[PDB]
RNA sequence: GCGCUGCUGCAGUUGAAACGCCCGUAGUUGGCCCCCCGCCGCCACGAGGAAACGGGAGCGCUCCAGGCAGGCCCGUUGGAC
RNA sequence: GAAGGCCGGGGGCUAGAAGGCGAUCAGACACCACCGUAUUCCCGGCCGUAAACGGUGCCGCCCCGCGGCCGGCGCGCGCGUCCCGCCGGCCGCCCAGGGAAACCGGGAGGCUCCGGGCUCUGGGGGGAGUAUGGCCGCAAGGCUGAAACUUGAAGGCAUUG
């Protein structure tokens, strides 16, 4: 259920706003088109899409196994905050090729399930996850190559602050979930910790 | 000294939690340590054999640079086949990497009856073929005695996977001994992977493992 | 489920089959991945450990709609229709 | 120009059966179409199917399961005498437990198991498994 | 084998297309195949524009312009470096 | 052997090989539709028509290649099909 | 039915087979420079060949995604030669799939799990598109088209030097 707040948050955030190109893959969470021609996106299909990525992220019962990878500058700090308050792992910066099938790399690990920010800019990671039947949920713009991803979050994934407030709703619904937190009582946590700050 | 496992099914193996790679090859796991099967095959129940022993060349500035190619198969006479190659300066160390590599990769064959149905199964549950290069290959089950009917390095890879009558035809450039290999290698290797009457039912999935 | 002559399955394994395009997966499909989904309390905001559970092969992954596919068979499912 | 309707039909089924679609659309109904279409129901391949009437050519939709492997024809359609069944199902079928050969006798179109028990034999349609 | 798509020129929807003639060898080229440049300079090189302009009587003259279409055969262009010969994978790349 | 004569069952961008293109007779191939009648093809059965060879029931030429025999209380002994 | 070529009439500027001449060279009757006949142009008629190439026969079905251009039509609005579509055509990249690979993917896919319909061609390399016959043509030549004998490789795609 998506609340008042909520959807004015996200509408600040200029969450539902995406590129002129278009998927035949992502037209069912397209709504409109605006003059210039940029896609509008649903507000409720996003919502609900987050939702069900965090049922799926709680149904893995150690978070260590979790793999938060992002080369974009931006959502560094929002991955690194993420994974520090729901205790997972991040891989920033340039993603070494070999991480997941060469066992001498120093940096091997073997996750259960792998998260990611934009296919384009971390495409090889997701292969490597390929190889070794790792399921990969990843935030997908309006133009989007679904080869390999098995959830996509219908979202912008280029403004700084959209990047941060969808890590920020899927901690706070994955810590609810959790039963740590209730619903009613609003997160003590601000959104601005995980927008990034110049200077 | 001991054997360290590197991963985690390594160690899961290293404890008692798994108990038949029949367990392994239902989630598609990859085997990465030469522990996990013979761990689950320490008897000499299997057995290794040298198919072909190739040299080849590179030619440089000052003359050529030569190395040896290997191919290797094995089984244990009981659904169980594997096949790979090696190479390296050394004759040797060819042969131990492509029998290391044919260990590695291992797949279970799926066995049937010709018509009648009595004791236990004797030849391929249905036809199967296989491609690689210009090579291809057919096999059609056979009654009860007729044997083998393939050529003689087909009929050892046959004869290790454990079948007993099979008739066999192959097409293309024969000669060239290690695509015919994977070529049948292949052609077993489908054998898991054809939907079949007998296996229409409808099982519901299990959370554990 | 190859019976014998008197009934006796003579089967080794019986692979696991997609949950959208009900085809066998092979014992070396390396895309072939399996998910969880959890059950939720009446109250909300609590799981009761209770998973649903999915399969699906390498195929459908690479040429995509598996999103399409999950979404459909959630709502099958679940009250997500 | 369009000669055999079926080759068609099939043709799409398996097309559409490979990449795991659930519904399919055939243009030129008919007979013989709707006879194999039920025996393959029968046996438990294509689940249902519907046709619409449009006056010209009605046209059919199909529900898969994801269950059928193979389907084909054989254009000219020769003759099978009743002792020569056995040839063709080694030729053509992956074995002989399972698979199906369709053929039209005087009494109707039946699978070649059936025409066994009776003894008798006729022309070769096709065959799937 | 083929080495290129296109076969080394730009012929599509048609059977024959009528000739140049290259402006270094005068060889006999087909139009879709010979390689053009066009150039745009001034009558009188820069160096000069400025002590032409100072002789000039006129006020506000402006230096007029050349403006002239060359074309080359395959095999003077390499010659003299209009193009040169590239790798496998840039010869995919057509823009400049 | 040889799926190197390819009906089952070859090949025809680069290895040998798609007529420069169009019209066109002979020839070959031709959408869907009427439940019950006639004809043609087709399937099954049957009659009629030499054996020998081939298959095949039975028989211990010491076995075998073979042949149609043998003991006794024999289908009317048998040589069936 | 390109170009060249031929027959009979017109026309005569450029270029330019043949021919001549100056250079270069050991030689140069070739490449470079200069002059120049037939031809190049029109009318009537023959010839019937080209890497006449997309080196891919014609009809018909299904088929990932993105994009550009041409012609026609319809929808929507804030009326722009805007954007959303349909049919037909010309192109580019490309997941599967295919292939010896280069590569194709509007097929060279749906094919050893090898059957939609029709026509033509090929069976190791030379001898040889030759000899002898036949038809056509003014001719040049075109269509059709062997044998004896000889030979162990000839070829395609790709890798390292
Ligand atoms: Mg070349
Ligand atoms: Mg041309
Ligand atoms: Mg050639
Ligand atoms: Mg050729
Ligand atoms: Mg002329
Ligand atoms: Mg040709
Ligand atoms: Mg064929
Ligand atoms: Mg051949
Ligand atoms: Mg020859
Ligand atoms: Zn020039």
């Amino acid at each position: 259920q998506l609340k008042e707040a909520d959807v004015k948050k996200m509408l600040v955030a200029t969450t539902h706003l995406g590129v002129r190109n278009i998927d035949r893959r992502m037209q069912f969470y397209i709504f409109d088109r605006q003059k210039d021609g940029t896609f509008v996106f649903n507000l409720q299909k996003v919502w609900a899409k987050i939702v069900f990525a965090a049922r799926i992220l709680v149904t893995i019962d150690d978070p260590a196994e979790i793999a938060v990878v992002a080369n974009r500058p931006d959502a560094q700090r929002a991955i690194l905050k993420f994974c520090k308050y729901t205790h997972a792992t991040a891989f920033p910066g340039r993603f070494i090729p070999g991480n997941f099938t060469n066992r001498m790399n120093p940096n091997y690990c073997e996750p259960r399930l792998l998260l990611v920010n934009d296919p384009v800019v971390d495409r090889q990671a997701i292969l490597e996850a390929s190889y070794v039947n790792i399921p990969t949920i990843s935030l997908c713009n309006s133009d989007a190559n679904l080869k390999f991803i098995d959830v996509a979050i219908p979202c912008n994934n280029k403004t700084p602050m959209s990047i941060g407030l969808i890590y920020w709703l899927l901690a706070r619904e994955v810590l609810r979930l959790k039963g740590s937190i209730s619903r009613t009582e609003e997160w003590d946590v601000k959104p601005d910790l995980f927008v990034a700050l110049p200077e | 000294e001991e054997w360290h496992p590197s991963t985690k099914l390594g160690r899961l193996v290293k404890a008692g939690k798994i108990e038949s790679l029949y367990d392994i090859f239902k989630y598609s796991l990859p085997i990465k340590e030469t522990e996990i099967i013979d761990y689950f095959f320490p008897k000499s129940e299997l057995a290794e054999e040298v198919c072909n022993i190739m040299s080849v060349q590179k030619q440089t500035t000052a003359g050529q640079r030569t190395r040896f190619r290997a191919h290797v198969i094995v089984g244990n006479r009981d659904g169980f086949i594997g096949y790979g190659a090696g190479v390296s300066k050394e004759v040797a160390n060819a042969i131990k990497k492509a029998a290391k590599n044919a260990r590695l990769n291992i797949v279970p064959v799926r066995r049937g009856f010709w018509g009648g149905k009595l004791g236990d199964p004797h030849t391929v549950s249905s036809k199967l073929s296989g491609k690689c290069g210009s090579v291809r290959v057919r096999l059609i089950p056979a009654p009860r005695g007729a044997g083998i009917v393939a050529s003689p390095t087909v009929a050892k890879v046959l004869e290790f996977a454990g079948v007993s009558d099979v008739f066999t035809r192959q097409s293309g450039h024969s000669r060239t001994l290690m695509n015919s290999v994977g070529a049948v290698y292949n052609a077993l290797k489908s054998s898991y992977s054809i939907l079949t009457p007998d296996l229409w039912k409808k099982e519901q999935l299990d959370h554990v493992q | 489920g190859m019976k014998n002559s008197s009934g006796v399955v003579v089967d080794a394994y019986i692979p696991r089959k997609c949950s959208a395009t009900n085809r066998l997966i092979g014992p070396k499909d390396h895309a072939a991945v399996q998910l969880s989904v959890a059950r939720v309390n009446d109250k909300g905001k609590m799981i009761e450990n209770n998973y649903v559970t999915f399969a699906f092969c390498g195929a459908i992954r690479s040429r995509g709609g598996v999103d399409s596919a999950f979404m459909l068979l959630a709502q099958e499912h679940g009250l997500m229709e | 120009v369009r000669i055999n309707v079926l080759r068609d039909a099939l043709k799409s089924i398996c097309n559409a059966q490979r990449i795991g679609k659930k519904q399919v659309i055939v243009r030129p109904s008919s007979k013989v179409i709707i006879e194999f279409l039920q025996l393959m129901q029968k046996n438990g391949y294509i689940s249902d199917f519907a046709v619409v009437d449009n006056h010209r050519s009605n046209r059919i939709v199909v529900n898969l399961i994801g269950r059928l492997n193979k389907a084909g024809v054989i254009s000219p359609r020769f003759d099978i005498p009743a002792n020569d069944i056995e040839k063709w199902v080694v030729n053509l079928l992956p074995s002989r437990l399972f698979g199906h050969i369709i053929l039209t006798t005087s009494q109707g179109i039946m699978d070649h198991i059936e025409a066994q028990h009776r003894q008798i034999g006729g022309k070769v349609i096709g065959y799937f498994y | 084998p083929v080495k290129r798509r296109n076969n080394g020129r730009s012929k599509y929807n048609c059977g024959h297309t009528n000739i140049v003639r290259c402006q270094n060898c005068h060889r006999c080229v087909p139009k879709d195949k010979v390689i053009k440049r066009f150039t745009i300079r001034n009558i009188v090189d820069n160096t000069i524009a400025d002590d032409v302009l100072n002789a000039c009587v006129i006020q506000g003259f402006a230096i007029p312009k050349l403006y002239n279409k060359v074309q080359y055969c395959v095999s003077c262009s390499i010659h003299n470096h209009i193009v040169r010969v590239r790798s496998r994978e840039d010869r995919k790349i057509r823009t400049p």
